[PDB]
RNA sequence: GCCCCUAACCCGGCCAUAGGCGCCGGUGCUACACCCGGUCUCAUCAGAACCCGGAAGUUAAGGCCGGCGCCGCGCUCGGGAGUACUGGGCUCCGCGAGGGCCCGGGAAACCGGCGUGCUGGGAGGGGGC
RNA sequence: AGUACUGAUCGGGGCCCCGGUCAAACUCCGAACCUGCCAGCGCCGUAGAAGGGGGGAGGCGGGGGCGGUGGGGUAAGCCUCCGCUCCGAGACGGGAACAACCGAGACCGGGGUUAAGGCCCCCAAGUGCGGGCUUAGUGU
RNA sequence: CCCCUGAAAAGAUAUCGGGGGUGCCCAAAGCUCGGCUCAGGCGGGUCAGAAAUCCGCCGUAGAGUGUAAGGGCAAAAGCCGGGCUGACUGGGCCCUUGAACGCAAGGGGCCCAGGCGGGAAACCGGGGCCUAGAGAACGCUCGUGCCCCCACCAGUGGGGGCCGGGCAUGACAGAAAAGUUACCCUAGGAAUAACCGGCUCGUCGCGGGUGAGAGUCCCCAUCGACCCCGCGGUUUGGUACCCAGACGUCGUCUCUUCCCAUCCUGGCGGUGCAGCAGCCGCCAAGGGUGGGGCUGCCCGCCCAUUAAAGGGGAACGUGAGAUGGGU
């Protein structure tokens, strides 16, 4: 049968935890205030899974433009098409490679 | 499913909320005057096949459940949907 | 049944897990240890010989349980189950398919050809490495040809080439 | 503990001082948060700005300031609560603070509670702090009149447990029955310092 | 005010080197506690708890610090091991499934060794400005 | 790789401990490898990068080799995916013929040198050199 | 449509691939605040028990979380209690469906304004912890606005319009729809079957290794359980490469040739070979292998003989040679 494709539907391994893992994470993430221009890693946090981005921005680098509320807008690319994911401080991570 | 029949809900024109009274919709009857009905029954005059379709096979087994809030205070009324699913129990 | 050569080539992932087989066989093999199993009088045999694959394949589970009876059989009438112990050392945990039309085995079986072609269960076998251990005897060092034949006589029964290698304990 | 699938909690979860969902709820403001916190003896009060790597304590006092004024009631009544929360938030106007949020642990909202009493403290001082009306407690608590009533019905009814019940006050030179007069001395001492602080 | 040094207390970060079990100690002016009561604020079947008011008693327990053993855990440590596996090339072997050579990467289990919280801010205390 | 979560599974010893066999729909660990941003190298680019607009399409039946034990299947010059390359749409040398195997990329004419592969004859180039094995015309 | 696997550690990824589910249900199973801790085990306790309520110790989740699968969750996302209806009104932006790369509906996220609920506050609430439960145009109906229009002007009744909810297309990017043709016709197709041919050999026929067991004893004179390795292309099947402007479809007759895995004839050996006979193996294809009854047959069975009355290939040899019983 032809793949299906909810939101999330092929996110076993990247929504899985290890057992030393497991419940609550910290909560320095929220704690970054970040500016625009700077550079941050969308590193989905799997308790907070209803606001984390979709799955294929894993692992990317993207510019925050702007804050909305208590989200930040993030300009990121997708091969080579201009997304624009606003997402939570939580599934943030600073680029700290400049 | 079960729902009240009295709910607090928010008034457009009394901007604010206010008592609602719940009723199920009912749809009225067709009027003969419509343009519509005008149109199908100069269509429906004369010789000819069966002049528009009419369905055979329908696959859905619910409605939408479709109810009616009126304001007690001013009679605004306000038609929702709260999905397909088997008819509602007003309680 | 068919030719074991049309499942001594390993094609494709192990097929396992029996919650999700439908009508999976029972293994057959009554016994995997044979001989004075309990290692208090294990202490006494120093010699150990091993039946070992010499290629990559799967060995059926009749094979295998073959094998095992034409070397316990030796075992018993030229050295005694007090002087041995032997153990068969792999488990036939594949599951093997065949695509066949048939009785009531599911409505897609009723289907000719190469259409719905994922066949039932036909058997077990256990997938083998070369260097894999077959077979595992313990046993005293005056009984070394009587072991060396009854492994002979079990490789003899198995779709593989092995080889005997013997060594002390 | 046994094995490696267990997950340890946190340390200061599992030490049980830090509800962290609530922390979570108080981290989102973005806004300084007042902590107060009783013991057995004192009463803390902080101003605390939460960073990345820790969090950084603009102001922190207990009630042993209140001896810099000249306190001679309790530590932590609900007076010497209201006088902490009146030189905290002095102290957080002059370091540049004007809103924070109320800080509260693992204390119970109860109405007229010392950390509400250490909130209205604050607020008197200058710094706004969002609030409930109906959660600070009276003014007769404040200044002590409670203290002062028991002190009376117990000197009147038993004057040895009246004895034994505040022989500190009595040693520190004050009854308990004449607590808010001293109270208002004290705070009028405060308001002063802090004011000409702040004028000059 | 301001700078430096520094226990137990408060707010944290990473979230077991921090956890678990057992044994042996230290700590008590102050601080943290156990503790003493229930008039008031508040609370329940229950002043146990929560909340309030205290200071007679005690370091017995908690907390903090030091030592030992075990379990668990951690490590850019030695072995396992350049092993397993693998990116590229081949008119190289094998009947064949497969394996081999060259260039480039390179584990894990397990065994032994070591370690068993580290750290940011504040209060308090000491020394200067 | 492991058998620690979820499952299977053979023995020993006292529900636990020890050894042993497994997992497409198990995972403490975990490469090669792929991939995002930044800086550099390399190369391309003002004889014009990125980006955008307009006209006209063809095509929307693919195939071969190699690799993913790819998944299925007894297997298939079999069915269905993923990647490089080649045929289709590519001359030419070798392979005894032979689209896709090896070499190699052809404007025309000539000279030379090499690649694959070959050098007893057919057939250009060796009845070339050292050691060893085979008696089956095995094999070439 | 949705989950896991396939899927090869970025993204994408198929088969009439594997394991499952969906067309709902819930006024609480939705919102919020607070308290508490589950499965299970152990000690004590009237009726009371394996299991009721009570006191205590342990208990990493071994429970629960509506519903598939996967994931998440312990001062909670579970359980109980209090207060509620945000399953809200008007709008915007973004993600996914729909990768890089055009493109519905649906779904999710972040917000601004209005007015609320819970809460001390922070904060949360635009249904269900997350990923499924989903429907264009035309027509009709309802809600809404001091709303707009209806032909020279005004009025009355009536009609239409913009915005929003619903009534449905499940073949779910949306015709309203039963058979039969052997009486058949057209346009094409080796993109696609039936015969032969090709590839493959499961099946079929044949050969070998092994030796439990039988053979009075005795594995191997003669067999050969349980298993395993092969060969042929002699049946059947798989696939669909060639051939639809066409390769004449079974069997028989007639005639020639080839193979050997040999039925007799030549040679040899073993024997559980006394003789007569029989059985088994090896070389060997020069010759022979016939006449009838039954069925369209091939095959098969039978009759009387015989040294024996072998089996196969040749476009299932041979219909521009026949025959025409069968299909
Ligand atoms: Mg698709
Ligand atoms: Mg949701
Ligand atoms: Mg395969
Ligand atoms: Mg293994
Ligand atoms: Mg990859
Ligand atoms: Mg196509
Ligand atoms: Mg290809
Ligand atoms: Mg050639
Ligand atoms: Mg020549
Ligand atoms: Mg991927
Ligand atoms: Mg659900
Ligand atoms: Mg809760
Ligand atoms: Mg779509
Ligand atoms: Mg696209
Ligand atoms: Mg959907
Ligand atoms: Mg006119
Ligand atoms: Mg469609
Ligand atoms: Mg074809
Ligand atoms: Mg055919
Ligand atoms: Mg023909
Ligand atoms: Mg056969
Ligand atoms: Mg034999
Ligand atoms: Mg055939
Ligand atoms: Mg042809
Ligand atoms: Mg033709
Ligand atoms: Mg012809
Ligand atoms: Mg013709
Ligand atoms: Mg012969
Ligand atoms: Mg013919
Ligand atoms: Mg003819
Ligand atoms: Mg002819
Ligand atoms: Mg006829
Ligand atoms: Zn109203």
């Amino acid at each position: 049968v032809k793949r299906t494709h909810g939101y999330r539907y092929k996110s076993r391994k990247l929504l899985s935890k290890a057992p030393r893992e497991r419940g609550m994470s910290g909560l320095s993430r929220l704690l970054y205030e970040y500016k625009p221009g700077d550079k941050v890693v969308i590193d989905i946090d799997p308790t907070f899974i209803s606001t984390a981005p979709h799955r294929r921005y894993q692992g990317k680098v993207g510019v925050v433009i702007g804050t909305r509320g208590r989200a930040y807008v993030i300009e990121t690319y997708i091969g080579d098409k201009k997304k624009i994911i606003i997402t939570t401080p939580e599934h943030l991570r600073p680029h700290l490679g400049g | 499913m079960k729902f009240p029949k009295s709910v607090n809900m928010y008034c457009p024109r009394c901007n604010t909320y206010t008592q609602h009274s719940v009723s199920n919709y009912h749809g009225g009857q067709r009027r003969s005057l419509a343009e519509g009905q005008r149109r199908y029954e100069r269509k429906l005059k004369g010789y000819g096949s069966t002049p528009k379709p009419k369905q055979k096979r329908f696959a859905k087994v619910n409605k939408k459940v479709t109810l009616v809030f009126t304001c007690t205070k001013c009679g605004y009324k306000i038609v929702k949907s709260l999905g397909r699913m088997k008819k509602v129990e007003l309680v | 049944a068919r030719p074991a050569r049309c499942y001594r080539r390993i094609k494709g992932p192990p097929y396992t897990r029996e919650e999700y087989i439908h009508g999976a066989p029972m293994i057959q093999i009554p016994k995997f240890d044979m001989g004075t199993t309990s290692a208090a009088a294990r202490a006494a045999f120093t010699m150990v010989a091993k039946l070992v694959a010499e290629e990559r394949g799967q060995i059926r589970m009749q094979a295998l349980e073959a094998a095992r009876q034409i070397s316990s059989k030796y075992l018993t009438k030229y050295v005694g189950d007090a002087n041995y112990y032997l153990r068969l050392n792999v488990v036939p945990h594949h599951v093997l398919r065949e695509n066949r039309m048939l009785a009531m085995a599911g409505a897609d079986r009723l289907q000719e050809g190469m259409r719905l072609a994922f066949g039932s269960p036909a058997g077990r076998a256990a997938r083998v490495e070369p260097g894999q251990v077959i077979f595992y005897v313990e046993f005293k060092p005056e009984h070394l040809a009587h072991v060396k034949e009854a492994l002979r006589r079990a490789a003899s029964k198995l779709p593989i080439p092995t080889r005997i290698v013997v060594e002390p304990k | 503990a046994r094995g490696a699938r267990y997950k340890v909690p946190f340390r200061r979860r599992r030490e049980g001082v830090t509800n962290y969902r609530k922390r979570r709820k108080l981290l989102l403001s973005r806004k300084p948060r007042l902590v107060v916190r009783k013991t057995n003896k004192h009463l803390i009060a902080q101003i605390v700005i939460a960073r990345p790597h820790g969090d950084e304590t603009v102001v922190g006092l207990d009630t042993r300031v209140l001896s810099k004024f000249g306190w001679k009631g309790d530590e932590n009544n609900t007076s010497a609560a209201y006088l902490l929360g009146l030189i905290v938030g002095y102290k957080a106007r002059a370091k540049g603070i004007k809103e924070a949020i109320l800080d509260i642990g693992l204390h119970r909202p109860t109405p007229g509670a010392r950390v509400f009493a250490v909130m209205k403290g604050v607020i008197d001082a200058g710094v706004e702090v969002p609030h409930g009306e109906e959660v600070v407690p009276s003014e007769e608590r404040i200044r002590g009149e409670h203290v002062a009533e028991y002190a009376k019905r117990l000197k009147e009814e038993a004057p040895e447990a009246y004895k034994a019940r505040f022989s500190r006050y009595l040693q520190r030179g004050l009854p308990p029955e004449e607590l808010p007069s001293h109270f208002e001395e004290v705070k009028k001492k405060i308001v002063e310092y802090y004011e000409q602080k702040l004028a000059k």
